[PDB]
């Protein structure tokens, strides 16, 4: 009858072996079945679990079911990066109940990069072709740092990514921030979160 | 597998419109819902067969059909703000396993008046000095602003072939405006090479956006270029210095 899923937001370092739960009112189910969906793209099912079943494993996931308890446990082993998605848990009704599935609000999932050597500095990106906009650049900090907004109504800062350069088995976090080619250096900006006191602010 | 249509759509309140979902699987079970912020995975209708059809959760506002096992049509025949949201398709053999194979997404977006529909504008920073000096690494800066709905796709290409090495977009653009429900949007990536790399003049960097906008048919009656759908690009060649 009802989904749940928790936690509904998961952040953990990359290594770590990981734990996501779904539970359901009614245990009169046909099947349970995961799925992970990427921002602004389509349901990937990664396992499904026959009422008859009690275990399912692909890779490095594996899933568990407890009908009479009304819950299921997806584990990933040894979370990697790339393994940041939403993961949904969705149940089919059993004995003519309309075939009509339930899904859960889902579990958005971060695995963050280990970072070997940090190097946090703050950049300043010149021209679009100049005149445009004032580009700042936060990188090569460890994947503890978060990144807050500004307190200014004309600067903006994005969220980090974690960008991977493979020929140098490299890998590095960064976050963007900008304002309008005026009054305002964009290295400022990042003055609203906490960061290492020894980040480097290069004119 | 199951393909609905159109990928992206935006429509002006009252216009009608019809969502299309296809599988060649021969499916006999077939299901439309629509997925919203926080809200979940809403069932609107489905269909356990050819020829039948029942209503689901939220079915106000949507008609749909199944005259055929390979077609479900999900129509709406006067688009409402409300109706905003991702579309999924998804369909199952009637009994075996209940496994949903599920539809790419539809992304609808109504609105009261298409004057809020912005192509994006695109840029590219330069890699800074000081980071190339410092890491012998040399990261460029993509950003697109001023664009509505959030229908587009990002994407780099250095000397005209597409990468994925070094390169991360924000997982989800942000709100120029955050209270508005209707705020443009910006969207930023970051595409990083070596120095050296950067620093070959025949080197040629390209970001393109890909946005999805209004039809070559809509009514536009503004001082401005109609948005419809369109790639806007930004580059930058590198250079010794």
């Amino acid at each position: 009858q009802e989904v749940t899923q928790i936690p509904a937001a998961l952040s953990v370092p990359e290594g770590e072996n990981l734990v996501l739960n779904c539970s359901f009112t009614d245990s009169a189910i046909y099947n349970l079945q995961w799925f992970r969906q990427d921002p602004g793209k389509g349901l990937t099912s990664l396992l499904l679990i026959q009422s008859s079943q009690r275990e399912q494993t692909s890779g490095r996931l594996n899933a568990s079911l407890d009908k009479s308890s009304g819950r299921s446990t997806l584990y990933i082993a040894a979370s990697q990066p790339g393994d940041s998605a939403t993961y949904l848990c969705a149940v089919r009704p059993t004995s003519g109940g309309s075939y009509i599935p339930t899904f859960g609000r889902g579990t958005s999932l971060i695995v963050h990069p280990y970072i070997q050597n940090p190097d946090p500095a703050v950049y300043q990106l010149r021209r679009s072709k100049s005149s445009d906009k004032s580009v700042c650049l936060f990188t090569d900090f460890d994947s503890q740092t978060n990144v807050s907004q500004s307190k200014d109504s004309d600067v903006y800062i994005t969220d980090k990514c974690v960008l991977d350069m493979r020929s140098m088995d490299f890998k590095s976090n960064s976050a963007v921030a900008w304002s309008n080619k005026s009054d305002f250096a964009c290295a400022n900006a990042f003055n609203n979160s906490i960061i290492p006191e020894d980040t480097f602010f290069p004119s | 597998g199951v393909t609905q249509t159109p990928k992206f759509q935006v429509l002006k309140t009252g216009q009608s419109m019809t969502l299309q979902c296809a599988q060649d699987m021969n499916h006999e079970y077939m299901s439309w819902y629509r997925q919203d912020p926080g809200m979940g995975l809403r069932l609107i209708h489905y269909s356990v067969g050819a020829g039948i059809t029942d209503q689901g959760e939220v079915p106000n506002g949507y008609n749909v059909s199944r005259s055929t096992t390979e077609d479900f049509p999900l129509r709406l025949l006067s688009a409402a703000p409300s109706q905003t949201s991702v579309y999924f398709c998804a369909s199952s053999y009637v009994g075996n396993t209940g496994e949903l194979f599920f539809g790419e997404g539809s992304r609808l977006t109504v609105l009261e008046d298409l004057k809020n529909v912005f192509p994006p504008e695109v840029a590219v920073f330069e890699p800074s000095e000081a980071e190339i000096s410092h890491t012998q690494k040399a990261t460029l800066v993509c950003l697109a602003t001023g664009f509505y709905p959030d229908h587009v796709e990002l994407s780099w290409w250095v000397n005209g072939k597409e990468v994925h090495s070094g390169v991360c977009t924000d997982p989800q653009p942000l709100k120029e405006q955050p209270a508005l429900n209707d705020s443009r949007y910006a969207l930023s990536s970051r595409l990083r090479v070596s120095a050296t790399f950067w620093q070959d003049p025949r080197n040629h960097f390209r970001c393109q956006v890909q946005f999805y906008g209004l039809s070559e048919n809509d009514e536009w009656t503004q001082d401005r270029a109609k948005p419809v759908t369109q790639i806007v690009s930004a580059e930058a060649w590198g250079r010794a210095d």
